[PDB]
């Protein structure tokens, strides 16, 4: 997921930008994500929401609005328990567990039921399972005292200010997430945010890792308030972004540092090229319009290239195989971007899978490691040249059997289809420096792809008066059975033609094809 | 300079656009809430039936084996008696647009049935409680703590 906001000094016009764009899942039910506006005498929000919640998660209306990204709150802890004597050991002693005999029905095959037995075992951590490894490991999830979730976020995007928003977000009811925010009246924030344990000792990866459950040294009962937690609020470079990065590089220059918070909070590994890409295009762009913030997103530099390629392409032109220095070539030759038309990116990708692993976060075949100093400009180069090249070779035969040739066109490879709507793909995956990004998938037996994670709603939101925002969302806004409102957004997608939102009633009366009036009595 | 006149509604309706977008309209925050309970129904009525039913607990029960790991889990993190305690913890005002949002689904199935598929029916009526334990499950116990990293296993979401 990537996020922007955008102050009016760094604008043309002198009116807030606001982006909000998830990545999730285009299958995954719980993910899927449904455009709405509502409307009272009292309040307005439009925008977006995982589909079942009541408020809507990417919001924004005539006065402000925010948008979320997943910041990996580590919000709870398991313990790896030492079992005795039908006990766990606990400060020296054997501490029994509490335990209830539940159950739930199971249906079978013919349509009945059976009641199952379910022993519900607890410690003072918290319930207990037994891992297939036979290691026995309690849950402790914090902020399970927190009812206000969903008024929370609802009071959040209806606030009459910045201030009801900060008062909100306080009450630590919404338990994870980076929230960043924009209005009308200029503010901009980001908030690393969430339901974060006070611990006394122990880095982020020993709280994500299996903490021992045989001390009360490890049992947390507080946690922390907002204003313990990296926030930026109208920072001088006139910008907030993050794109599932670590928070230390939220805005240019920063405001803080690593050090000035528990290392518990957050980790400190390197940041994606995509989120390299997040700071470059905000830092380095001033005087904004709508339109140029708008191309901006739809970034799709192979960054990785840029890093990799200078030193890869020479080392490449020696090997004798007529097929690597071909290769190498039509590697030189490209402009490393991911467009449609890009004979060179597939195999690009192939050579990458093994020189930074299937995930592309490899940093063990750079010659210079990342660096917070140098936050987006490391890491750089080839550390082995001749293992590189052996590595493109193995990538060579990858590409032709995936895809039937080494310069088969991105797009021809690369497809956005839902049911008969079938359409050329661009841009591509975030760790080889595409902002805007899908995830495509493996090929299928002649060499088509899909994205099964990536864009999904996409709006950009100027803050004038009154408000101009556009969208699009890539899997439309319905997925029940015959809808005409699945597919009918994808091919817009594929040439970046966004629709304008609609908010004002003018607009919607002349937009309007179906009035469903409905009446309430409770 | 002030933001732009604000609309006030006079009736309850919903507006749908061209690429099915609901402009909801109510004369107060339940009536919205119902529209937008009504809508989501429409456009993605099933899976939040079955999301709804698995955040009862009650997955392994109304769909069998392949819902009984989620089952298994939530039952045993507490998450249906946690979300029916967190649903009477709510303000007053609160509570009656949850209760509305659930209302506006079961408006929605009971007007239109041949929209509903046949093994998500058992599912309704649902309630404001069941929208509580739902946004429990998906905050708390999919985004925060995930089965997988607690019971040691592969990837999120499944394929």
């Amino acid at each position: 997921s990537n996020s922007w906001a955008v102050a009016p000094g760094k604008t043309a016009n002198g009116n807030a930008l606001l982006l909000q764009n998830p990545h999730l899942s285009w299958t995954t039910d719980y993910f899927t994500y449904y455009e709405a506006h509502l409307v009272t005498p009292d309040f307005e929000i439009y925008g977006a929401t995982q589909i079942g919640l009541p408020v809507i998660k990417f919001a924004f209306n005539q006065r402000m609005g925010i948008t979320n990204t997943v910041n990996g709150m580590v919000g709870a802890t398991n313990y790896r328990l030492t079992l005795q004597d039908g006990g766990y050991l606990y400060d020296g002693q054997v501490r029994p567990f509490e335990r209830p005999q539940a159950s739930y029905r199971l249906r079978q095959a013919d349509g009945t039921t059976v009641d199952k037995p379910l022993e519900i075992r607890s410690s003072v951590h918290g319930p207990v399972f037994e891992r297939a490894d036979g290691t026995a490991v309690a849950v402790r999830v914090a902020g399970l005292d927190r009812p206000g979730m969903l008024e929370q976020y609802f009071d959040m995007i209806t606030a009459d200010s910045f201030d009801d928003y900060e008062a909100a977000l306080a009450r630590m009811q919404v338990p994870t997430f980076n929230i960043v925010y924009a209005d009308r009246e200029g503010t901009i924030n980001y908030s690393f945010n969430g339901v974060a344990p006070k611990r006394a000792e122990g880095d982020i990866a020993f709280w994500q890792g299996l903490v021992p459950g045989d001390s009360s040294r490890y049992l947390w009962t507080e946690t922390h308030p907002l204003d313990d937690l990296p926030r930026v609020t109208n920072p001088p470079g006139g910008f907030v972004q993050n794109s599932n990065d670590p928070p230390w590089t939220p805005t240019w220059p920063v405001t803080y540092t690593p050090k000035d918070f528990p290392s518990y909070l957050a980790p400190q590994t390197p940041h994606s090229l995509r989120a390299q890409q997040s700071v470059r295009l905000m830092s380095e762009n001033d005087d904004l319009t709508l339109e140029r913030f708008m191309a901006l997103q739809l970034s799709h530099r192979a960054v990785m290239a840029d890093r990799t390629l200078p030193d890869l392409i020479p080392a490449a032109l020696i090997d004798p195989d007529p097929e690597v220095q071909a290769a190498a070539r039509l590697l030189a030759a490209w402009d490393r971007e991911f467009t449609s038309d890009s004979r060179a990116a597939l195999l690009f990708e192939e050579w990458a899978r093994l020189f930074a692993g299937q995930n592309f976060a490899g940093q063990a075949g750079f010659a210079t490691p990342w660096s917070l100093d140098k936050p987006v400009s490391t890491p750089y180069g080839v550390r082995d040249p001749k293992a590189a090249v052996d590595q493109l070779r193995t990538a060579i035969a990858n590409t032709k059997r995936k895809y039937g040739a080494i310069d088969r066109p991105f797009g021809d490879a690369s497809r956005m289809i839902l049911n008969d709507v079938n359409v050329p793909g661009a841009a591509g995956y975030g760790n080889l420096g595409s902002f805007r990004v899908f995830t495509w998938s493996d090929p299928d037996e002649n060499g088509v792809r899909t994205p099964v994670h990536g864009e999904t709603w996409v709006a950009m939101i100027e803050f004038s008066t009154p408000v101009r925002a556009y969208g699009l969302m890539s899997y439309g806004n319905s997925r029940q059975p015959g809808t005409t409102h699945y597919s009918d957004q994808i091919e817009r997608v594929s040439r970046a033609d966004f629709r304008e939102l609609l908010l004002r009633r003018e607009q919607v009366e002349a937009a309007v094809q179906e009035r469903t009036p409905f009446n309430f009595k409770p | 300079q002030a933001p732009i006149a604000a609309y006030k509604p006079r009736s309850n309706e919903i507006l749908w656009d061209g690429y099915g977008v609901p402009h909801i309209y109510g004369v107060d925050a339940p009536s919205a809430f119902y529209g937008y309970g009504w809508a989501q129904a429409r456009s993605h009525g099933d899976n939040i039936l079955r999301l709804y039913g698995e955040a009862r607990g009650k997955g392994a029960e109304y769909w069998g084996p392949d819902y009984e790991q989620t089952t298994v889990w939530l039952l045993t993190n507490g998450v249906p008696e946690r979300a029916q305690q967190w649903y009477a913890q709510q303000s007053p005002d609160f509570r009656a647009n949850l209760d509305a949002f659930a209302a506006g689904i079961n408006a929605y199935a009971q007007q239109n049935p041949d929209d509903i598929s046949p093994d998500v029916r058992q599912v309704l009526p649902v309630s404001g409680a069941d929208v509580v334990a739902h946004a429990h499950r998906l905050m708390n116990f999919l985004y925060v703590a995930s089965p997988g990293r607690t019971l040691g296993e592969g990837d999120p979401p499944d394929l």
